């Protein structure tokens, strides 16, 4: 059993802002992986284990961390990154996805 | 098998040019580069991409991993002027890309 | 089935002769890797055990003095004795065992008189 | 190029049992893993489980244990989803994904969705 | 460090023993791999041996036509030809990797003119 | 400092295709080692343990693989084996340093990891540091068969099980071996 | 090597029967065995193997369902069960080991197991 938990489920930001999305998990886990999903079709493949962005994204989007909580840092938001951001995680358990955050501008 | 980009190329002195080679299946990280003038035998300069040789300046960069590999010979002066290989390592056969010979 | 069968069936052969024995394949038993034949002989008396005396494709086996020779290739298959001595007289089986059902016929032993 | 294309939409009574196919192309079928997510309109995604398809071995996950059952046929590139006891609640849409590298979904699928009918 | 062979101008229907002198490092322990060069057309791969033990390798084009040998004693290695043709009229080489086993073909020998139209 | 996409890297790969990576023109800290000592074997020979940063070499090659616990002790000079004599063979005269800590929490699932592959059966033993990446059948008996795979007629890779529940004699040493020269 | 055989069986119609091939001089489990049975001077079928290493074992379509091949690995010795005779196996078996290399599939045969079929 490994349950994740994303706390900003809804954020708001304007063009041209730095938006931090955090991932508080039940007790350990390693790396953490990311997916995005447009509303309405089928989910990408966004960054792998913290901090690679596989291979088709545009550099603003850029995370760290380690131990429990992982976060995602997006440099500038522009009018493309309306949707939502779920996540994996890499660890022995199988991987069950959070909750996500969805990601509205203003 | 590997493949090449160009089976020839023109640059002039300053200039920066790049060479590519695209590997068929997938190579973890062990091709290997080689320039050889028309008379002597072939030498190495880059091997397992990233990395450069001994007794080669600091001019030749490859980078490149994964499966698509690139040469960027920064300042070709009037004497890096010849052909150039590729290679493979993990499967056997080792079989080289084609040349790709550099001119003026 | 991979079936296969001596065409001479009788030898009727006495002391110090020049004898052959034959097999034909139903399919080829060439492996193309290694590019080996895959035939095999042996001898046994109407009493005893049988015993293997032809290695891959008609090698010799260390043993009895190999005088005897076998040969061919594909489908059509030799083997040959110079001459008949005391330990000649049994009968020889050609064995195939490339493809996995092992079935091997008979080629009888006979003398002359 | 590698893509997990599968099947149309489908819409079934309650009580039926649903095939879901997944034909997998470009890259060797018997080395990545096949998993399977599930989505409820509106909410977030969850797991149910995956299936090895060199060796077929499968694992579920405890709320879905007896709905979900899985296939592979190894010479055919395509996996399959037994759905069985079909209520009006699974209701939804359903990927694929692939994986190697551990829990990392390489290539999903584009999305066909399940519903009951009236 | 370096590699040093021979020359030839031989007939069609012969059979050709090349050389490759090895001179500087242990003989036994490292592999010896030949390639060959015609006038373009990019370079091959013949094959090689392990002149500690004899353990020779090939590829499939190769196999049957070069019967690579070597010997201990005299340092050096041996490559031999067979059924030589118009195609084969080219430049053979021989190289040494650089730390053995899976690695680079770091030392280069100087080329064989091998010319055998007639 | 090129010390830092060796050991901390995502997926290893398996046992019969070891990754190289070479490392040239800087030298090293080795920092994490022999200092941070979160790993479980340093069985490092001809060097000393505790002499790495004062020392230079020719050429640092350095190579990778996932083993069983039981397997550990493989990875040596001339101690033969499972996987040391059909997977990665050591020589009787390699100067470097070995290292192997564990790996259960990243390269276990439930259900197997089906994915780290070893190498079972092949013709003859291995010479040091050869590798073979190919699959081809290793027909034990006396027929040959055309990779149908049947009766002695194996496939020679056979493959990993790896779960978080088990003891230490099962479970992926995530295993690193450094390879060292003069001249 | 020396591959010795057991003794000759008469067995009623329709029952089981082991043949036990006792052999040493060798590690049983690095080469096969395999059974073949000559119909009274004409050794014209096999009836199967069976590899020490891995158990697994292999008919001819001849002789499916009454053919059984089960060989344990400590004591070196090979076992054939032989399930309801009727008046078709009525035969000499010998048992057979696989060459010094796998270059052959026969050789250092065994003794004649006579079993006749005693109705
Ligand atoms: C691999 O990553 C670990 C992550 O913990 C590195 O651990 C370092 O540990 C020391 C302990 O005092 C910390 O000060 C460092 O900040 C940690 N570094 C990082 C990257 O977080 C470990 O050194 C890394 N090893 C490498 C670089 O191979
Ligand atoms: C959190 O993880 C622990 C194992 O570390 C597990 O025992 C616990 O049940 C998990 N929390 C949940 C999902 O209740």
């Amino acid at each position: 059993q490994i349950v994740l938990s994303q706390s900003p489920t809804i954020l708001s930001a304007s063009p041209g802002e730095k938006v931090t999305m955090t991932c508080r998990a039940n007790s350990s886990v390693g790396f953490m992986h990311w997916c995005q999903q447009k509303p309405g079709s089928s989910p990408k493949p966004w960054i792998y284990a913290t901090s690679n962005l596989a291979s088709g994204v545009p550099g603003r989007f850029s995370g760290s961390g380690s131990g429990t909580s992982y976060s995602l840092t997006i440099s500038r938001v522009e009018a493309e990154d309306a949707a939502t951001y779920y996540c994996q995680q890499w660890s022995s358990d199988p991987p069950t996805f959070g909750s996500g955050t969805k990601l509205e501008i203003k | 098998v590997m493949t090449q980009s160009h089976k020839f190329l023109s640059t002039s002195v300053g200039d920066r040019v790049n060479i590519t080679c695209k590997a068929s299946q997938d190579v973890d990280t062990a091709v290997a580069w080689y320039q050889q003038k028309p008379g002597q035998s072939p030498k190495l300069l880059i091997s397992w991409a990233s990395t450069r040789h001994t007794g080669v300046p600091d001019r030749f960069t490859g980078s490149g991993s994964g499966t698509d590999f690139t040469l960027t010979i920064s300042n070709v002066q009037s004497e890096d002027l010849a052909d150039y290989f590729c290679q493979q390592y993990s499967p056997y056969p080792y079989t080289f890309g084609g040349g790709t010979k550099l001119e003026i | 089935d991979i079936v296969m069968s001596q065409s001479p069936s009788s030898l009727a052969v006495s002391v110090g002769e020049k004898v052959t024995m034959s097999c034909k394949s139903s399919q080829s038993l060439l492996y193309s890797s290694n590019q080996k034949n895959y035939l095999a002989w042996y001898q046994q008396k109407p009493g005893q055990s049988p015993k293997l005396l032809i290695y891959w494709a008609s090698t010799r086996e260390s043993g009895v003095p190999d005088r005897f020779t076998g040969s061919g290739s594909g489908t059509d298959f030799t083997l040959t004795i110079s001459s008949v001595k005391a330990e000649d007289l049994a009968v020889y089986y050609c064995q195939q065992y490339y493809s996995f059902p092992l079935t091997f016929g008979a080629g009888t032993k006979l003398e002359l008189k | 190029q590698v893509q997990l294309q599968q099947s149309g939409p489908e819409l079934v009574k309650p009580g039926a049992s649903v095939r879901i196919s997944c034909k997998a192309s470009g890259y060797t079928f018997t080395s990545y893993y096949i998993h399977w997510v599930k989505q409820r309109p509106g909410q977030g995604l969850e797991w149910i489980g995956w299936i090895y398809p060199g060796n077929v071995k499968s694992i579920y996950n405890e709320k879905f244990k007896g709905k979900a059952t899985l296939t592979a046929d190894k010479s055919s590139n395509t996996a399959y989803m037994q759905l069985s006891s079909l209520t009006s609640e699974d209701s939804a849409v359903y990927f694929c994904a692939g994986e190697e590298h551990g829990n990392y979904f390489d290539f999903w699928g584009q999305g066909t969705t399940l519903t009951v009918s009236q | 460090q370096l590699a040093q062979s021979g020359a030839e101008l031989a007939r069609p229907g012969a059979s050709v023993k090349l050389s490759c002198k090895a001179s500087g490092y242990t003989f036994t322990r490292y592999w010896m791999q030949w390639v060959k060069q015609r006038p373009g057309q990019g370079l091959e791969w013949i094959g090689a041996i392990y002149p500690g033990d004899g353990d020779s390798r090939y590829t499939q084009k190769f196999k049957g036509k070069a019967t690579l040998t070597a010997d201990k004693s005299s340092s050096t290695a041996y490559m031999q030809l067979s059924s030589l043709a118009s195609e084969d009229s080219a430049v053979y080489y021989c190289a040494r990797r650089n730390y053995y086993g899976y690695d680079a073909f770091a030392y280069w020998g100087q080329g064989t003119l091998v010319t055998v139209s007639a | 400092c090129p010390f830092g996409e060796v050991f901390n890297a995502t997926r290893f790969a398996s046992v019969y295709a070891w990754n190289r990576k070479r490392i040239s023109n800087c030298v090293a800290d080795y920092s994490v080692l022999y200092n941070s000592a979160s790993f479980s074997t340093f069985k490092c020979y001809g060097v000393s343990p505790t002499k790495l940063n004062d020392l230079c070499f020719t050429n640092v090659y350095a190579d990778s693989f996932v083993i069983r616990g039981d397997e550990v002790r493989q990875i040596a000079p001339g101690q033969t084996g499972k996987i040391a004599d059909y997977n990665y063979k050591l020589p009787d005269d390699f100067t470097g340093c070995v290292i192997a800590w564990n790996s259960n929490n990243l390269d276990s699932k439930v259900g197997g990891n089906y994915n780290y592959l070893y190498r079972l059966f092949r013709k003859s033993n291995l010479k040091p540091f050869e590798r073979d990446i190919s699959t081809e059948i290793y027909q034990a008996g006396s027929t040959p068969c055309n990779g149908v795979e049947g009766f002695n007629c194996y496939f020679p890779l056979q493959s990993y099980g790896f779960q978080p529940t088990n003891g230490v004699g099962y479970q992926p040493y995530r295993v690193v071996v450094l390879s060292f020269e003069l001249l | 090597v020396q591959l010795q055989q057991s003794g000759p069986e008469l067995v009623n119609p329709g029952a089981s029967v082991k043949i036990s091939c006792k052999t040493s001089g060798y590690t049983f489990t690095e080469y096969t065995m395999h059974w073949v049975k000559q119909s009274h001077g004409k050794s014209l079928e096999w009836i199967g193997g069976i590899n020490p290493n891995n158990g697994d074992t292999i008919y001819n379509q001849k002789f499916k369902g009454k053919a059984t091949l089960t060989v344990d690995k400590s004591s070196s010795t090979a076992y054939m069960e032989l399930r309801s005779l009727t008046s078709e196996d009525s035969a000499v078996f010998y048992c057979a080991r696989e060459g010094d290399y796998y270059v052959s599939s026969y050789g250092y045969w065994g003794q004649g197991t006579t079993l006749t079929v005693s109705s």
